[PDB]
Parts: C-alpha cells; sequence; structure tokens
C-alpha cells in the first residue's frame, strides 16, 4: 500500500536548484530490465509517468542480484542528496541491553517495503525524476518520478521513522502497558502478558498498521527470542554479546591485532577483567595492515588471560527500576581500571573499563575521579539515574586530596571497599620549610641557538654542583636542576626554584608521567621523607637564586 | 497583536547543538511542562524537517518544589546579537550600581503572550530526550516569545514601557532595569519603603497579567578585595621571599609598587628557616605598596566594545576568589566568595558574580572555570537557579592562587 498518512514537506537547500544529471547510455539487457521493473512499480503507485517539461534528471543503473538471478534498480542520488535540506537525526544513541526492563513476552515484527509505503511530498517529487534510455539514445525515453520515499535518498530514514511514530502514537496510548521500539524496518514489541494475551496484542497492532498501509509478517514474526541485535544476543531472561572467538594463529598481522582488539573491547561490556593494554601497545607506530607483529611476553600473557576469561560464558541481567544501582571500581594494571555495575550482589547489569590517560603527569586519585565521572554519565544515559559508588580509596586519602587541590572536584555518594590495590597519594609536599634542612637553590639555563645548558644548584652549606647538558629546552635545565637537588641530597630538603613550570608539575603530586625525567623526580620524591618546594622570580637577582644563577649562566648561556 | 520580523546575523545559520543527557525525574518534569505549554499553544510538536536544536534543562524555582523549564539559548543569542543589541537594544542605567537596594523580579511569563514571527519559530527547536534512547525524542518549537532568548526582551520592550509608565511617573527616583527575563528595581529608600514600593509595582504588573516572586541586592555595599600582604610578628627567609614574589607580580599591575628597597634585603644563600631582622625603608615600602594595591588600577576603564571575563580560583576551605577584567591582569573588580559540594559552591559563585556583573555593566562575563569540563556539565544544573546562562570555558588555574587576585 501507500500510507494514508499526511506528508512531510521537504525542500532543497536555499540557493540551490534540483538535480540535472545526464543519463549515461545503458545496454539493451539493462534497458529492458528497468522497463520490466518500473512498469511494475508504476502499476502500484510508487512512480508516475511524466514528460520532458521536467528539467530534473537523476542517473539510473541496474546490477544483477545473487549469482545474477534478477536485476536491481540503483538510483545514484548523490546530486539530489546534496541539494536536499538537512534533517534531524534518526537515532542519537543506541539502547543498551542493560537498560531494558526484564520482559516476559517479546516479538519482532518487521515492516515490509517501508520507504515505498510512505507518500513523498508532492512538491518534491518533481526532483526525483529519472529516465530509461532508448537503445543507443535515439528515442527520447521513458521519464518517471516518485510518489513515495526513494531508497537512497537523504530524507527517507528521517521521514519514515517520523511517520511510523505518528502511526504508532494511537496504539501506544490505547496500550500503555506495551513497549515498542523502532529500529529501521524492524519493530520490537515486548510486554509482561502471556504468549496468548501477547500474540493477541500483536495482531491488534499488525491490524492497526494495516489500517495505515503497513504490511507485516504473520507466522514469520521472527519473535523467537534468542535475538541477535546490534552485536548482542538477547534472551527474555538475560543478555550478553554475540559469541566471541579468538583466532589462535601462529603469526599476527596488524590487521589481526585490530580485529582482536575490537572483539575484546566489545566483549568488555559484560566480561569483567578484559585487558588490551599490552596488545594495543603493539599497534603503536605506523605499520602496514599486512605486516607481521611479534607478540611480546607481556602481550603474550595478556592475550592469555583474555582467552581464559572468554571460555566460560558470562551473561548480563536486566534493569529493575525499583532497586538501587551500585557500581564498583577496581584498579587493574597501571592506569587501567575496570568496573561493574549491578543491583544485586554480583549479578552484573553491565561491565566496563576505563584506561584513558588525560595529559602527561597524573595520579590515581585523579584517574579514579575521571572514571567515576565517566561511569556517572554512562549510568545517566542508560538508566536515567546515578549509582552509588564503591571505591578502593580511603575516605581519608580522598578527603585530603580534594581539599588541597586547586581544581574543583565533586563525587557522588560512595563507600570505601577494601578491594586491593588501594588508591593512595605516594607523597606529600610539606607546607612549611624544613628547619635545619639543607636548602638547595636550583636553577638552569640553555642557549636557544645551541641547546647547551648547565643545570646546577647551590646550597646554604657551601656545596655547589653544576653539570652541563646537551640538546635541552630551558625547561629541562630547570627540571633537571631539581632532579640534582634531589639526588645528592638527604631525606629532608628544601628546594627553591624559579621554574613555575616545574613548580606546577610537581605541586600536583603526579605519580606517573610521560616525561622520562619527571618519573625519575617522582622516584626520588617517594624516597624522601620531607620535601619543601618554593618559588621566587627567576633572574630577578634575589638572595641565593642570583648566586646559583651566576655559575649556571656563566658562559654557555 | 502584529508580530516583529526577526533575522539572524546573515552568514550564520540556526542552532544545531546537542542535548546533554538528563536524569529520569528531569525528563518526566519536562514532559509535563511541555505537555501543558502545548495544550496552551505556546509550543508546537515538530517533524524531522527541522534540522535545528537547542538544549533544555529542568531547574528549581527559588528553592521550591516546582520544576521549571530552562532552555539554553546561548548559541541562538549569538546568531541573533545584532538584532537584540543594536537594532532594538535596552539602555543600562549607571544609577543602578549605586543604589542602596535592588530587587529582582522574574517577569518571564510576560513573554508567553506575544507571538513570535512564524518565519523564526524553526530556530527555537529543542528536544526532550528519552532514557536509554528507547525513543526518538520529543521535538517542539516556540510559537510565542521564549524565555532564554535575549530577543524576547527587545521585542517586549514596547509593552513593558507602557505597563511601567504610571509607576515611573509617580516614582521618578526608582531605577528600573530590564535584563533578559528579570527586572531590576533599585532605590535609595529605607528597606521597608523600598520593599513597599516593590509591592506597589507588582500591582501594576498584576493588572497586565503578571505574577511575581523577593530577593534583594545591596550594590552600594559591594567593595573590592585588596591584594593582601602579611603583617607577622616574626619573620623567616621564606616568608620574605614569598613577600617579594607577590610584590613582583603586583608590578605589572598597579604601577608604582617599588620592591627594590625590600629586595636585596638579607641575601646571599641562607637557610629558609633562618629568621631575620627588619628595615626602615622596608616598613615604608610595604606601606606605600599596599596603599596602592588597596585601590583600583589607575588606567583601567570598562570598554563597552570588549568582552568581560571572570576568572575564579579555589582558595580552599570554601573560599573562592574572582577577578573580572577585559585585559588580563587589568582587574575592573576583584572579590571573594565564602561559605557544601565543590561544584555547588562554584555554581553559587558563578551566579553571584554574573549578577553583580549585570548590575554594574549590563552584560554577563565569560567564565574561566577551575574544573573538569565533564564534571561541570554533569552537575551544574543541579544547583543552578538563574534564568540565564553565561558563556564559560574550563581553565586550569596556575599556581597563581598565591596572590589572591
Ligand atoms: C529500548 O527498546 C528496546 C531495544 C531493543 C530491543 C531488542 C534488541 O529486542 C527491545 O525489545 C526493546 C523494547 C521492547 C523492549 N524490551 C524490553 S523492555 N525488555 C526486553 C527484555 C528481553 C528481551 C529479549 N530477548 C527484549 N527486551
Amino acid at each position: 500500500p501507500i500510507s494514508p498518512i499526511e506528508t512531510v514537506p521537504v525542500k532543497l537547500k536555499p540557493g540551490m536548484d534540483g538535480p540535472k544529471v545526464k543519463q549515461w547510455p545503458l545496454t539493451e539487457e539493462k534497458i529492458k530490465a528497468l522497463v520490466e521493473i518500473c512498469t511494475e512499480m508504476e502499476k502500484e503507485g510508487k512512480i508516475s509517468k511524466i514528460g520532458p517539461e521536467n528539467p530534473y534528471n537523476t542517473p539510473v543503473f541496474a546490477i544483477k542480484k545473487k549469482d545474477s538471478t534478477k536485476w536491481r534498480k540503483l538510483v545514484d542520488f548523490r546530486e539530489l542528496n546534496k541539494r536536499t535540506q538537512d534533517f534531524w537525526e534518526v537515532q542519537l544513541g543506541i539502547p543498551h541491553p542493560a537498560g531494558l526492563k526484564k520482559n516476559k513476552s517479546v516479538t519482532v515484527l518487521d515492516v515490509g517495503d517501508a520507504y515505498f509505503s510512505v507518500p513523498l511530498d508532492e512538491d518534491f517529487r518533481k526532483y526525483t525524476a529519472f529516465t530509461i534510455p532508448s537503445i543507443n539514445n535515439e528515442t527520447p525515453g521513458i521519464r518517471y518520478q516518485y510518489n513515495v520515499l526513494p531508497q537512497g535518498w537523504k530524507g527517507s530514514p528521517a521521514i519514515f521513522q517520523s511517520s511510523m511514530t505518528k502511526i504508532l502514537e494511537p496504539f501506544k496510548k490505547q496500550n500503555p502497558d506495551i513497549v515498542i521500539y523502532q529500529y529501521m524496518d524492524d519493530l520490537y514489541v515486548g510486554s509482561d502478558l502471556e504468549i496468548g494475551q501477547h500474540r493477541t496484542k500483536i495482531e491488534e497492532l499488525r491490524q492497526h498498521l494495516l489500517r495505515w498501509g503497513l504490511t507485516t509478517p504473520d507466522k514469520k514474526h521472527q519473535k523467537e527470542p534468542p535475538f541477535l541485535w546490534m552485536g548482542y544476543e538477547l534472551h527474555p531472561d538475560k543478555w550478553t554479546v554475540q559469541p566471541i572467538v579468538l583466532p589462535e594463529k601462529d603469526s599476527w598481522t596488524v590487521n589481526d591485532i585490530q580485529k582482536l582488539v575490537g572483539k575484546l573491547n566489545w566483549a568488555s561490556q559484560i566480561y569483567p577483567g578484559i585487558k588490551v593494554r599490552q596488545l594495543c601497545k603493539l599497534l603503536r607506530g605506523t605499520k602496514a595492515l599486512t605486516e607481521v607483529i611479534p607478540l611480546t611476553e607481556e602481550a603474550e600473557l595478556e592475550l592469555a588471560e583474555n582467552r581464559e576469561i572468554l571460555k566460560e560464558p558470562v551473561h548480563g541481567v536486566y534493569y529493575d527500576p525499583s532497586k538501587d544501582l551500585i557500581a564498583e571500581i577496581q584498579k587493574q594494571g597501571q592506569g587501567q581500571w575496570t568496573y561493574q555495575i549491578y543491583q544485586e550482589p554480583f549479578k552484573n547489569l553491565k561491565t566496563g573499563k576505563y584506561a584513558r590517560m588525560r595529559g602527561a603527569h597524573t595520579n590515581d586519585v585523579k584517574q579514579l575521579t575521571e572514571a567515576v565521572q565517566k561511569i556517572t554519565t554512562e549510568s545517566i544515559v542508560i538508566w536515567g539515574k546515578t549509582p552509588k559508588f564503591k571505591l578502593p580509596i580511603q575516605k581519608e586519602t580522598w578527603e585530603t586530596w580534594w581539599t588541597e587541590y586547586w581544581q574543583a572536584t565533586w563525587i557522588p555518594e560512595w563507600e570505601f571497599v577494601n578491594t586491593p590495590p588501594l588508591v593512595k597519594l605516594w607523597y606529600q609536599l610539606e607546607k612549611e620549610p624544613i628547619v635545619g634542612a639543607e636548602t638547595f637553590y636550583v636553577d638552569g639555563a640553555a642557549n636557544r641557538e645551541t641547546k647547551l645548558g648547565k643545570a646546577g644548584y647551590v646550597t646554604n652549606k657551601g656545596r655547589q654542583k653544576v653539570v652541563p647538558l646537551t640538546n635541552t629546552t630551558n625547561q629541562k635545565t630547570q627540571l633537571q636542576a631539581i632532579y640534582l637537588a634531589l639526588q645528592d641530597s638527604g631525606l629532608e630538603v628544601n628546594i627553591v626554584t624559579d621554574s613555575q613550570y616545574a613548580l606546577g608539575i610537581i605541586q600536583a603530586q603526579p605519580d606517573k608521567s610521560e616525561s622520562e625525567l619527571v618519573n625519575q623526580i617522582i622516584e626520588q620524591l617517594i624516597k624522601k621523607e620531607k620535601v619543601y618546594l618554593a618559588w621566587v622570580p627567576a633572574h630577578k637577582g634575589i638572595g641565593g637564586n642570583e648566586q646559583v644563577d651566576k655559575l649556571v649562566s656563566a658562559g654557555i648561556r | 497583536i502584529e508580530t516583529v520580523p526577526v533575522k539572524l546575523k546573515p552568514g550564520m545559520d540556526g542552532p544545531k547543538v546537542k542535548q546533554w543527557p538528563l536524569t529520569e525525574e528531569k525528563i518526566k518534569a519536562l514532559v509535563e511542562i511541555c505537555t501543558e505549554m502545548e495544550k496552551e499553544g505556546k509550543i508546537s510538536k515538530i517533524g524531522p524537517e527541522n534540522p535545528y536544536n537547542t538544549p533544555v534543562f529542568a531547574i528549581k524555582k527559588k528553592d521550591s518544589t516546582k520544576w521549571r523549564k530552562l532552555v539554553d539559548f546561548r548559541e541562538l543569542n549569538k546568531r541573533t546579537q545584532d538584532f537584540w543589541e543594536v537594532q532594538l537594544g535596552i539602555p543600562h542605567p549607571a544609577g543602578l550600581k549605586k543604589n542602596k537596594s535592588v530587587t529582582v523580579l522574574d517577569v518571564g511569563d510576560a513573554y508567553f503572550s506575544v507571538p513570535l514571527d512564524e518565519d523564526f519559530r524553526k530556530y527555537t527547536a529543542f528536544t526532550i530526550p528519552s532514557i536509554n534512547n528507547e525513543t526518538p525524542g520529543i521535538r517542539y518549537q516556540y510559537n510565542v516569545l521564549p524565555q532564554g532568548w535575549k530577543g524576547s526582551p527587545a521585542i517586549f520592550q514596547s509593552s513593558m514601557t507602557k505597563i511601567l509608565e504610571p509607576f515611573k511617573k509617580q516614582n521618578p527616583d526608582i531605577v528600573i532595569y530590564q535584563y533578559m527575563d528579570d527586572l531590576y528595581v533599585g532605590s535609595d529608600l529605607e528597606i521597608g519603603q523600598h520593599r513597599t514600593k516593590i509591592e506597589e509595582l507588582r500591582q501594576h504588573l498584576l493588572r497586565w497579567g503578571l505574577t511575581t516572586p523577593g530577593y534583594e541586592l545591596h550594590p552600594d555595599k559591594w567593595t573590592v578585595q585588596p591584594i593582601v600582604l602579611p603583617e607577622k610578628d616574626s619573620w623567616t627567609v621564606n616568608d620574605i621571599q614569598k613577600l617579594v614574589g607577590k610584590l613582583n607580580w603586583a608590578s605589572q599591575i598597579y604601577p608604582g609598587i617599588k620592591v627594590r628597597q625590600l629586595c636585596k634585603l638579607l641575601r646571599g644563600t641562607k637557610a629558609l628557616t633562618e629568621v631575620i631582622p627588619l628595615t626602615e625603608e622596608a616598613e615604608l615600602e610595604l606601606a606605600e605598596n599596599r596603599e596602592i594595591l588597596k585601590e583600583p588600577v589607575h588606567g583601567v576603564y570598562y570598554d563597552p566594545s570588549k568582552d568581560l571575563i571572570a576568572e575564579i580560583q579555589k582558595q580552599g576551605q570554601g573560599q573562592w576568589t574572582y577577578q573580572i577584567y577585559q585585559e588580563p591582569f587589568k582587574n575592573l573588580k576583584t572579590g571573594k566568595y565564602a561559605r557544601t559540594n565543590d561544584v555547588k559552591q562554584l555554581t553559587e559563585a558563578v551566579q553571584k558574580i554574573t549578577t553583580e556583573s549585570i548590575v554594574i555593566w549590563g552584560k554577563t562575563p565569560k567564565f574561566k572555570l577551575p574544573i573538569q569540563k565533564e564534571t561541570w556539565e554533569t552537575w551544574w544544573t543541579e544547583y543552578w537557579q538563574a534564568t540565564w546562562i553565561p558563556e564559560w570555558e574550563f581553565v586550569n588555574t596556575p599556581p597563581l592562587v598565591k596572590l589572591w587576585y
């Protein structure tokens, strides 16, 4: 049929005009096919005969189907799809299984010939014109236009789902106890009714759809849960991901490593503990897609744990709106975090993993914080509410960090759960200078055109070391000069720098970095028992700073 | 009543901003509201032929139980500017900033009675999302003047002037300023006389169909936040070092902060803990130094053409410091904010500052917020109460907390 529904008015982009593309000469077999086809459509209302008063033409093709059984009418709309107005988006997100309520009965009805059962805006049809050529372009040809939604046109998906909504609106209202999800051609209808009261409700809907031009299955409902959807396998009872299977090869190509990494990431939504750091590390650095990459011990072991995890099937449960939401976060490897969300002790709703870095220099208290912000957002989308957290951090460690950090930080309802490792700040920075502790006035310089710098230091106890550096930035000579003051120095030490830059990085208590140096400085800091950092205006000539500054810039500066 | 034609800034197109995900209770709230606004014909459902979008949120009244709708027209306002700023602007009284008391009334409902040029309604499209994307999303557009839009006040300016006319004529010493949804009413009367005067005004408003709140600002009791210098009994090397560092800073701003005399004081290469004596020229340098730092930077003037910028630093212990300036380190005003959640306080401070900003300059500043983008966006609305939303960029405060400014 062709739905009696009103039509969605559409227009071309403002200054632009319809398409006027030249029809390339097609062969007889192809020319014949298109006629046998179009005549069929026309006979149903899908297309109509027009004349050469329409300045708009769109190229038509035809290719053979499976093993060359029947032909197909391809309509290259590119030019029109480029002059057509923009629409809203059909889907802005994709339901996550974990967000589905547990349902007793679910059947999947799929609409047949969707785009063809919906009327096009009358004032727009004139643009959907195309022509069937005459053998070796002699006769003018048959000109046609559309009365329904063209297959490859830009506005078909929008106008269709849009239309399908209005059609459903009544039925939904009369059946408030029935959920209907529309995903393209298919329609998902679930309820708590019995296969009897359910399949009865189904028909009622099929009928409702028919009263609108929508032909739907009868016994080929496909309902039969299981359900393979968007990469998931749904059961009325639970859900899980399409079966994963790991290659088991003797050699791995960049291509193989990628498919694998993709399967695992996809598997991590419900399989806790999935890890791909070592494997992803292998894809670093421009590499062919056919190049063989040797697996390193670490990756070799990682691929192992994953295999182990994937062997016994794991399933996820559905959402119970009444019960609360609980999320726990464990610290797997370094920089890696896994989490599980459940409502009943260990019957996971969904699983996940955070491993983002977020700039160079950062600590576990900060990473843990970000992971919560993610899980929070994620939780909102799927379930409309934020869960209570269970974090492997002391109410103290946290409370002490947040209050002494420049950035503003918040964190939903949580509880400490002792699930090792535990998050901790690996060192503090005394707020008061250390009395009777050697004071180191560090500094550095670097010839910009040469790159030759001398990172040194001078203390109040006479000592004064000065080392030369090659190929370094004015910053390194300042970060190096601090590394020095930390090496040949006792457990307690006051360090005076003129490097806001260094001051900045260190005052933030990073416990891991991307600077080879910064990590070293970190090692030291964890060893000392009392460190005090302070700043003073660089090269302004101040007590002490000047003194060092001198022998630091003395030549080679 | 005939409608006013509105045109976007040629070259620019209508808003196409994503809708930040909302929690269940806020979606339920929004559907109720929008359901009613539709029955009343204020908004109309729309198809996919509308490619535009503007985000919407649900906030609370002045701490009540009623959920209020809050469309975010930040974008649209920008594509409209020319219109609501030059063509039909609204003068900002310099007298408002001087008033002993200023009352703010939400004259928002007022706009729902004026139709919006049909040719412009498509640019006010917004979406009420659904949970787990289990639904396409409910779309709508405005038939009447919307409340977030700065275009609404401009248009309604005509009707507002008549309504207020009598009151103004009878009370010539009361400043009435209108700024996007709110009315600022200031006077120098004793509180009760003011408070009364305010009631009287509600009555005029009430006759043209217009409710009211409440909420009093005391501008004349707004002062600066000097850049504080210590004044200790003892003294260490470290202390004087910081003293020099800050003084050095306050030199690129506040011309004349001679520090030379105080510097070169007790130098060489001493221990930080080593306590030290005092000086005479020093005592005098601090004197003049702070003396300057106490009063506004000579040479800084508000430039109507340029943007206002607000920067906030978390001082810890619930203390928040802020500076408003157009040229870095050229503070037009600095201040403080004190007194549960880090985000809650920040959002509080942002509103306070924005308010003072609207009174003194008639425009909101752009904020450099000391927080993680994600965290803010996830929680601000949870404490937000104003009917407007300022522009904000998330910054990363330098160890500049030291000098309060
Ligand atoms: C959000 O709406 C969607 C998204 C996807 C599906 C799929 C893939 O079936 C779906 O049925 C729906 C809605 C019908 C309702 N289903 C709800 S709520 N729960 C369940 C439970 C088990 C199965 C089982 N087996 C399918 N749906």
